[PDB]
RNA sequence: UAUUAUUUAUUUUAAAA
């Protein structure tokens, strides 16, 4: 945004997740790399003058010092309290708990995702790889959902396994099998009856019986006009009204409900 | 409206605005000078939250993936879902939304204490309850004092004679309760 | 059109031109719009009262998260003996303080109950010259009828009576008071007021169950 | 064959020959009869025989494969909120509807920015969707932010005649006076831009005056008089 | 502020105990400190400002009008205006209807003390302006209309029936017995006088009692203080509350008529 | 003879102005646009009908004028092809052309003709065409007159508003949209003016078709 | 021994009752149910936890020293057969979890279908105008079908105005309910062509609906 | 091919689709109101029940209603009372100028205004539907229709609302005595009506009109007099009934036109047009589905006062127009003589 | 679960790789 606006530098932004280990860098990646800092000094001059006019320069310089004061620390030696000045690759006491909610894993299989997350991390440290390289979360969820018993099941999964899983198929299969056999290994009224008992119920019932021994005009102005029921009439040919009886509409009601549900075939 | 200085070599702070290479005041108070930070401290002012404050706040509403807690500042402070000690560790989904499940244990009007984890650009506070020390207050009575009348100290809460414990929130909210375990 | 000509004046009747038992009639269930209906009528001495009460509830309030229900009672003038709108809302707040202690509010979370009382006819036949006190007991009995017809849970029945402007509403066969209203009246009198209203309360407490068990 | 028609009139096409339904005619879901609903000139093309009515309108209705000029009125987590016309219903513009899109990268578009997009979804019961690159053909040239310039309001018939019919002399009579760049949206919007503002201003006044004066032969005198006035 | 359900149960058990543990710990008959200003509106016949302990404030103005009582029914009208509320609100029309009953001409206020000729009398316009309120302010307003009516000065009358005339400078003092309204909150079996904000939120019911001429007068109400815990009360609590105001009302009138 | 114009207002989708005797009504239509939450219809188009008097504020008189004007335009619009949308039809009565305290048919008839023309200018899907005329009968000589003057209304026994629906070149009367009658009349007078009105509306649409065609044709290509 | 008919306030029985039967004393445990509440009463200065009815109808007792579910159903047994309390039964019987309801699609979003609950099971049901009593839910796209839950098209499964038979999942966000149609018997049970502007369509395939007279076909998420 | 539908009880049928439940009933010649095509609803009324002059012997003192009527048709309840006031009219006529020239110019230029000699009532409708707020669009439209129909049907001529002014005297110890008959000051009666509709189940304009026509035929104008600053006073008991011409009184009835569809009880029956006629519409099913209705105001002697013809739904043929007019007479002839 | 989310969006930290 700062390049396209303040520097007027229209650029495609795809050389971020690229592999910067390769040598020599390609001509597009060399032009992209130099562009990240070529105009940043001109952008600095513009943004600084605006922070002075807006009286926000003090806050930016304060926040900048807090960014420069960040301290890297291993996850094993990280502080227990969350802080914005210390960084760790793992900032949670149980990182596999957010995977069980992300992929909807039953809480009874937490002992499985624990032993798989810890095994995946130790393997990543041994070969100096990322945990997603040896086993992404997509494959970690499949192993705990499908629970491959045999060694063939660990290899044949719909997404496809990594090479670390392919080599450790026997070790991983022995881990899910053992963790699943440990799951199968894992799997009142007398409180109030003694206070009042039975002979004392005759007291609370006798209390009841003699406590509650202490327990028509047609119309005045509108009582004989409002509670009137429905009266339906029909005009004959001579113009005289004819009141239908409440049993005639009863015939109509039961004749409709019976003839309504009596439809089970239409050509 | 009046001029505080005509020296361009200054860093303007609160109660102070820049205009025509000169510096003016926006409030009524005393001029402060710290290194190069020029600011004006007004007389009356609400609580200004900062990073790392043992405050006491009341829940206003249960919002989308967060809570609105009444700290006493210009705006409501936000308490994110991933910043508290959840009951069962995580959410038990799918069944209900995130907001409805929060009201089961943290409804509107509940009183608690937390620490300001960080600040937003507008000055809003971001709280967190990631320790056993912070929790939901009970077994006591609530009282309120001005935030400026809170002397700074190492300890935020203190034990008092008579089996009573005081929670002096730096935002002015105090919770007097019986001493707990 | 409406209101009519502003230059017209209402008719004026001159007083110099030519010159125990409180009857009761109860009905319920006759309005199709609402859930529970009621119609109470009373004619004692030279004062006849007839009012209609409708209950629309329980209505689920969208987005509400209240633990218990909320009762809304509204008095509305009818066609004779119009009272001022301020005093009508005063009796409404007094009535809401009564049924909030009677209606099972915990049985209706995130919902409300709206009461509508229409003072359709309040006749008065005094010979020659607060008048609202004689209608509060009749309004309480009308709401309890329509609330019972609407399938709403009511902790015990509620009735009241008048004793020279003194209106007292009882519960549990007069064991506990749920409302107190007194306008004008005299001094020192209190034991006879609670007695005359309590016997009038039991007269209404069983007569409401009469029409509610029939039909 | 072109004739003026009215709603409720008899459709001058025999029900024997299959005819394609276009904008202007309506097929009753009950009587299954084809009847007009708009007022204008009826068009029938003599493999496939389609029929539609050309009616005068200004309220744009979203239709797929239409090029429109929208205004961004809302930024969100995964999509923009774009307004194709005032008071109308807003349309959706996803962040992944851009060339070289990424879920980890937010586009540099803010509110008030003019975008030239294509309608890719126009369900009547849903919100319309637009995109800044053709998802069917992979096109991306011409789509995107319209920086600076000036936008003009015209009726839908004037905008459609300017984008499709190459015989409309408005573009030609404008090039005779100044070099510019134009973007025509089927929602009644026309975005122009020149080197100097004085040239863009004269282009705005001409397109405004030519839209109300339906005399196509008068476009030459409009641009002649308009460009000659700004010199004072 | 609002109260959490945790501290709500804490106050209920402490207030309903046989030793009433008030939040501020006062006695069930002690009041909070009150500041009352009087005679500051020159354009009005009488005025007063009252400031409660919880920041509650109320302003009263008293105007007069010469009217014929043979055609004017009520000679005392109360017009309440709570800040932040509409004029047709329920919380406003109830107090407006209630204050016109405690100050009704011929009932709580005798119409004889503001009469002029056989044909004419004075009509008192009591205008109330509630700037801030935390609880039911019907008791705080009654104190304000008391100090204002006891500092009100009406023009002196100068006296075949003709229209009345008044002196240019000299004015008479309005000597009227102004009724007083008290609020009582019942919490279980304890009766509380002058309930605070948090106290009135956990109460089981409420009582409104008028007081004029050194005795209890009409009207009296039993309106609720919170729709949550509305509980019916034993008639002995009504008598205990009605008898408790008789024991401490003269202590109020003596501390209120000093001005 | 009646006068009518189209596309007079700028900031609306479709406008019109209908004149008859002395009654002048300017109508505007905007739609389909975003409806309000209390207005949206799940399957079809929602209408907002507003008629405003020439003098004073909008009273209950114009409320029944809206309800009648709504009953005419609703079956005249293909509402189903605009689901969850809104159409704002606003009629402004410039001159009443009649005694407002006594009659309101000359304004209702013009609002119908102005709304239909404005709906044509806006581009809303219309199922057919429409025409509306006022009808009255004189007291002394019980004569049926079409489009009566203001003086003839004050000497009439009954007043009538006839709104018809025309299809197929404006010759087939598909239905009778609105026939509002007030006064004194019997069954014989009804069909006498109803037959007379069907041929006076028939020449109105024939003149309306000519009016709208003289304006829309120069717009198109 | 309790009277059959009951009024709001009639004392039924305390929470403890005993009787001698066959020389074996038993104690009844009466718990409150839908239509009662434990109310303390005083007659000699000592309280008791008695059960008091608070409805208009008949009292019915069930079982789970045993416990007795004492409840009062509203109305008379003759009135329940006539179903004279249809409007009252809809509001009092809120849709619990796992119930089956008949809704109406009122709003179509790209990832959800807002509906309006019209009935609920009591096949017998219960359904109530200016009554002001109506419930609403949301049918999410993930709960439309069981085969391939993610990446669906609700425009091809529902339309505004269609009647949908869907089983509830849980209370969504308090404002709305969460429904599902991932079953063969759940889906559109009554729709009409062109958003009600056509003829009555009937379900045929698992995702195909057609009208006999008009012959037009429209894709839905039917139920059969 | 052949596919059987889904069965539904009649209760949920009316809720999921009022149009479907309407056509299903019409297949059996019945309506969802459990009535046939041309079956109305019986009415029961009580006149002067709320009036000040209810008892000829014990005339109420502190009453205001000059006449009332309590109507109930089916399950809807209509309560209509009529109060009243009096207004003093000024003589702004050119006759008082005593000039022949100006008076002759007035007679020549004056145009005839037939409806200017008639007045109307100012009704206030209050349909209780369990809501709060201002006047509903329904309440306002009904009030305007009652005012416009009363005025055009010529029920209340202005000369019929004049006040025979009196002068009450103060003779010796007879306290007061009133005498009745050109007088200087003049007066005219002003009639106010308030209508309260309860348990509304459909269109209630026809019920409000019929209830008002009964209450109008039962109002008495209290005699007025002046003392001897002197405003006018009405008599405490003496009164004169309102002289309403029974020629012009009319009654209301609404009718609808419904087209039957073959899909509700094989290809030859699909093109079988058969539009039916419904009398006295009611229930939400008929109010919403039927979009082509006819409301008529029919007076005796076959005279019609008002008629609205909306053709939104099915096509209305002259046969059903003649049928509705004739069916309107048989009800107006009944309602006008069923009680009096 | 703020590198999380709100769909006609009340998010008020979307920045780095």
């Amino acid at each position: 945004y700062l390049l396209e606006n303040f520097a007027n530098f229209k650029t495609s932004k795809k050389y971020q997740l690229a592999d910067w280990r390769i040598r020599p860098l390609s001509k597009p990646m060399t032009a992209y790399a130099r562009a990240d800092t070529h105009f940043l000094l001109n952008i600095y001059d513009q943004l600084r003058n605006k922070l002075i006019e807006s009286n926000k320069l003090a806050g930016v310089l304060y926040e900048s010092r807090n960014v420069a004061k960040r301290r890297f620390e291993y996850s094993k030696y990280r502080p227990l309290t969350p802080s914005s000045e210390v960084y760790s690759p793992i900032e949670k006491e149980s990182p596999w708990k957010i995977l069980m909610y992300q992929y909807n894993i039953p809480p009874e299989r937490e002992v499985l995702v624990r032993e798989l997350y810890q095994w995946r991390d130790l393997i990543a440290r041994r070969d100096d790889e990322s945990p997603r390289f040896v086993m992404p979360n997509q494959l970690l969820a499949a192993l705990v959902a499908y629970t491959p018993t045999d060694v063939i099941g660990v290899v044949s999964l719909t997404n496809g396994v990594t090479e670390h899983v392919r080599q450790n198929a026997k070790l991983l299969a022995n881990l899910i099998r053992d963790a699943l056999r440990n799951i199968k290994n894992t799997n009142a009224d007398g409180i109030l009856l003694e206070t009042i008992s039975v002979p004392q119920i005759r007291d609370v019932m006798e209390r009841f019986s003699v406590l509650c021994n202490s327990n028509t005009n047609s119309s005045i102005l509108l009582g004989k006009i409002l509670p009137r029921e429905e009266h339906d009439i029909a005009y004959s040919k001579d113009g005289l009204p004819n009141k239908v009886k409440t049993e005639d509409i009863r015939i109509r009601a039961q004749n409709f409900k019976s003839a309504l549900a009596n439809l089970e075939d239409i050509i | 409206g009046e001029l505080v200085t005509d020296d361009p070599i200054w860093m303007r702070g609160h109660g102070t605005y820049f205009l025509d290479n000169m510096t003016y005041s926006s409030v009524a108070g005393t001029v402060s000078r710290v290194n190069r930070l020029l600011s004006v401290i007004p007389l009356k002012g609400r609580y200004a939250p900062e990073t790392g404050d043992h405050v006491v706040g009341r829940i206003a509403e249960v919002g989308n993936k967060r809570w609105k807690v009444d700290i006493g500042g210009k705006q409501h402070a936000v308490l994110m879902l991933g910043s508290v000690n959840l009951p069962g560790g995580i959410l038990r989904r799918k069944s209900e939304s995130d907001e409805l499940q929060m009201r089961s244990f943290l409804k509107e009007g509940d009183l608690l204490n937390a620490e300001v984890q960080s600040l937003f650009q507008d000055g809003s506070a971001s709280l967190h309850t990631r320790s056993l020390k912070y929790g939901k207050l009970r077994n006591g009575m609530f009282c309120q004092v001005p935030s400026s009348l809170i002397v700074r100290a190492k300890n935020h809460t203190h034990n008092l004679p008579g089996n009573i414990t005081v929670v002096l929130g730096v935002n002015g909210y105090i919770w007097l309760r019986k001493t707990s375990q | 059109r409406l209101l009519g000509p502003a230059a017209a004046k209402p008719m004026a009747f001159s007083n110099t031109t030519t010159h125990s038992e409180q009857e009761l009639s109860l009905h319920t269930g006759f309005i199709e719009n609402c859930n529970g209906s009621a119609l109470v009528e009373a004619r004692s001495l030279g004062h006849q009262t007839s009012l209609i009460t409708a209950v629309y509830g329980p209505r689920s309030i969208r987005g509400s998260f209240t633990s218990q229900g909320t009762i809304s009672i509204q008095l509305k003038n009818g066609l004779l003996e119009k009272y001022n709108t301020n005093e009508l809302k005063e009796v409404s707040s007094f009535l809401m303080g009564i049924f909030n202690s009677v209606v099972n509010l915990s049985r209706y979370p995130k919902s409300g109950i709206d009461i509508f009382v229409y003072l359709t006819y309040d006749k008065d036949l005094t010979n020659n010259p607060s008048q609202i006190s004689s209608l509060i007991p009749h309004c309480i009995t009308s709401i309890t009828l329509a609330l019972a017809d609407a399938g709403i849970e009511l902790v015990d029945m509620a009735g009241a009576g008048e004793a020279n402007g003194t209106v007292v509403s009882f519960i549990k066969n007069g064991e506990e008071i749920v409302g107190f209203w007194k306008d004008d009246g005299d001094d020192e009198d209190l034991l006879e007021c609670l007695d005359r209203c309590k016997e009038q309360y039991n007269r209404y407490r069983d007569l409401m169950i009469s029409c509610l068990m029939n039909q | 064959m072109s004739t003026f028609i009215f709603p409720g009139d008899s459709f001058p096409v025999d029900p024997t020959t299959p005819v394609k339904l276009g904008p202007g005619i309506y097929c009753d879901p009950n009587t299954q009869e084809i009847r007009p609903v708009n007022t204008g000139v009826l068009h029938v093309s003599a493999g496939v025989q389609t029929a539609y009515i050309d009616y005068s309108s200004k309220r744009y209705i979203p239709s797929v494969n239409d090029f429109v000029i929208g205004v961004i009125i809302g930024t969100f987590s995964d999509s923009y909120k774009v307004s194709l016309q005032n008071f109308s219903s807003s349309v959706s513009l996803s962040y992944m509807a851009f060339p070289n899109a990424s879920k980890k990268n937010r586009p540099t578009l803010q509110v008030g920015d003019l975008v030239y997009a294509r309608v890719c979804t126009a369900e009547k019961e849903l919100e319309a969707e637009i995109e800044c690159f053709d998802s069917t053909t992979g096109r991306d040239a011409g789509f995107g932010i319209l920086e600076d310039g000036m936008i003009i309001d015209v009726n839908l018939n004037f905008a459609r005649q300017l984008l499709f019919n190459n015989d409309f002399p408005l573009l030609k009579v404008l090039a005779a006076h100044t070099k510019f760049e134009v973007a025509i949206g089927l929602n009644g919007k026309i975005w122009v831009k020149c080197e100097e503002l004085s040239n863009t201003l004269a282009c705005y006044r001409t397109i405004m005056e030519c839209c109300q004066k339906n005399d196509t032969a008068a476009f030459k005198d409009i641009a002649k008089r308009q460009f000659k006035e700004i010199l004072t | 502020m609002s109260l959490s359900v945790a501290e709500k149960s804490y106050l209920y058990d402490s207030l309903a105990s046989t030793p009433s543990i008030r939040p501020d710990g006062r006695l069930p008959h002690q009041f909070r400190p009150i500041e009352i200003f009087t005679d500051f509106l020159p354009s009005s016949n009488g005025s007063s400002r009252i400031i409660a302990s919880d920041g509650s404030e109320c302003i009263v103005s008293i105007k007069s009008k010469v009217v014929d009582h043979h055609v004017e029914n009520e000679l005392l009208q109360v017009d309440v205006d709570i800040a932040g509320q509409r004029d047709d609100a329920l919380v406003v029309e109830t107090i407006t209807s209630l204050l016109n009953k405690v100050l009704k001409s011929g009932s709580g206020v005798d119409s004889s003390k503001l009469q002029l000729t056989k044909k004419y009398s004075f009509k008192i316009f009591v205008d109330v302006l509630v700037i801030s309120s935390h609880s039911h302010p019907v008791s705080l307003i009654s104190f304000a209309i008391y100090s204002a009516l006891n500092s009100t000065y009406l023009p002196k009358l100068i006296s075949v029936e003709e229209l009345p005339t008044f002196h240019d400078y000299d004015m008479v003092k309005l000597d009227i017995n102004p009724p007083l309204v008290f609020i009582l909150a019942v919490v279980g079996n304890n009766m509380l006088l002058d309930p605070a904000a948090n106290e009135s939120e956990v109460a089981n019911n409420g009582l409104i009692i008028s007081w004029s001429n050194g005795k209890i007068t009409s009207p009296i109400r039993s309106v609720a203080l919170n729709d949550s815990n509305v509980k019916s009360f034993k008639p002995h609590l009504l008598k205990q509350g009605l008898a408790m105001v008789e024991k401490y009302a003269p202590d109020v009138v003596r501390s209120l008529e000093n001005l | 003879s009646v006068q009518a114009e189209i596309g007079i207002l700028d900031h609306v989708d479709g406008s019109s102005e209908f004149v008859s005797q002395d009654t002048k009504v300017i109508c505007s239509v905007t739609g389909p646009i975003e409806p309000k939450a209390r207005q949206e219809l799940p399957t079809q188009l929602a209408l907002e009908i507003i008629v405003r008097p020439a003098k004073g504020v909008a009273t209950t008189r114009e409320k029944v004028l809206e309800d009648k004007l709504r009953a005419v335009l609703t079956p005249l619009i293909t509402r189903h092809c605009y689901p969850r949308q809104l159409c704002q039809i606003t009629c402004q009565i410039l001159e009443s052309g009649e005694d407002e305290a006594e009659f309101s048919l000359r304004e209702l008839s013009c609002c119908i003709n102005a709304a239909f023309l404005a709906l044509v200018d806006a581009g809303i899907a219309l199922n057919s065409m429409c025409a509306s005329i006022p009808i009255a009968i004189i007291k002394d000589t019980s004569d049926i007159i079409v489009d009566p003057t203001a003086e003839q209304l004050k000497i009439s026994l009954s007043v009538h508003t006839l709104a018809l629906e025309f299809v197929n070149g404006g010759k087939v009367v598909k239905n009778v949209l609105l026939l509002d009658s007030n006064g004194d009349f019997n069954e014989d007078q009804l069909f006498s003016l109803l037959e007379l009105g069907e041929q006076k509306c028939q020449e109105l649409v024939t003149n309306i078709r000519r009016i709208i065609q003289d304006n829309i044709s120069p717009r198109l290509v | 021994q309790f009277p059959e008919i009951a009024y709001p306030g009639k004392l039924i029985c305390p929470q403890y009752g005993t009787e001698n039967k066959d020389g074996e004393d038993i104690i009844f445990n009466y718990v409150p149910g839908p239509g009662t509440k434990l109310i303390q009463y005083e007659h000699n200065g000592r309280t008791l936890e008695a059960i008091t009815a608070t409805l208009v109808g008949t009292v019915r007792c069930e079982e789970e020293v045993k416990n007795i579910l004492v409840s009062v159903l509203p109305g008379t047994e003759k009135g329940r057969k006539t179903n004279k309390y249809a409007n009252n039964d809809f509001a009092n019987n809120l849709p619990k979890e796992g119930d089956i309801v008949l809704t109406r699609v009122t709003r179509l979003s790209l990832q959800r279908a807002n509906v309006e609950i019209l009935a609920v099971e009591d096949a017998t049901f219960s359904v109530s105008s200016d009554l002001g009593e109506t419930f609403r839910g949301i049918i999410r796209s993930q709960d439309v079908r069981s085969t391939d839950r993610d990446r669906v098209k609700v425009i091809e499964c529902f339309k505004p105005g269609d009647i949908v038979r869907a089983q509830v999942l849980s209370l969504g966000d308090g404002t709305n309910y969460y429904l599902t149609t991932a079953r063969n018997d759940l889906g559109v049970v009554f729709a009409r062509a062109a958003n009600g502007a056509g003829g009555l369509m009937y379900a045929t395939d698992w995702q195909m609906m057609t009208s006999p007279v008009t012959g037009a076909t429209e894709k839905r998420k039917c139920a059969k | 091919i052949e596919i059987h539908p889904i069965t539904f009880p009649p209760e949920v049928l009316a809720r999921i689709s009022p149009e479907l439940s309407l056509q299903r009933h019409l297949s059996l010649g019945i309506r969802p109101c459990l009535r046939k095509y041309e079956e109305f609803r019986d009415v029961a009324i009580e006149n002067n029940t709320l009036s000040r002059y209810a008892d000829a012997g014990n005339i109420d003192t502190k009453n205001n209603i000059l006449g009332s009527n309590v109507l109930k048709s089916g399950k809807t309840i209509v309560i209509t009372s009529i109060t009243g006031g009096i207004i003093e009219e000024t003589s702004a006529a050119i006759k008082d100028l005593d000039d022949f020239g100006e008076e002759e110019l007035f007679e020549v230029t004056k145009e005839e205004d037939i409806i200017a000699n008639y007045a109307s009532v100012y009704p206030v409708v209050e349909v209780e539907r369990g809501r709060v707020g201002a006047c509903t669009d329904e309440e306002m439209t009904i009030s305007q229709k009652l005012h416009d129909s009363i005025l055009h049907s010529r029920i209340l001529p202005k000369k019929a609302l004049k006040v025979k002014a009196g002068v009450r005297s103060a003779n010796e110890d007879g306290t007061f005595s009133v005498l009745y008959p050109k007088m200087k000051r003049k007066w005219s009666y002003v009639l106010y009506a308030k209508i309260v509709v309860l348990s509304r189940t459909g269109p209630v304009f026809d019920l409000c009109w019929n209830s008002l026509m009964y209450a109008l035929q039962s109002v008495k104008l209290p005699r007025a007099f002046i003392d001897e600053t002197y405003e006018i006073i009405c008599d405490q008991t003496k009164s004169v009934p309102l002289m309403i011409n029974a020629k012009n009184i009319a009654f209301a009835s609404n009718y609808g036109i419904v087209e039957l569809d073959p899909e509700c009880q094989v290809d030859i029956d699909m093109d079988k047009l058969n539009t039916v006629l419904i009398a006295d519409l009611d229930t939400e099913a008929e109010e919403t589905s039927i979009h082509s209705t006819i409301s008529i105001l029919a007076a005796p002697s076959g005279n019609y006062k008002q008629l609205t013809l909306v053709g939104g739904g099915a096509k209305i043929t002259p046969e059903m127009i003649k049928r509705s007019l004739l069916l309107s007479r048989v009800r107006a002839d009944d309602l006008s003589t069923r009680f009096n």
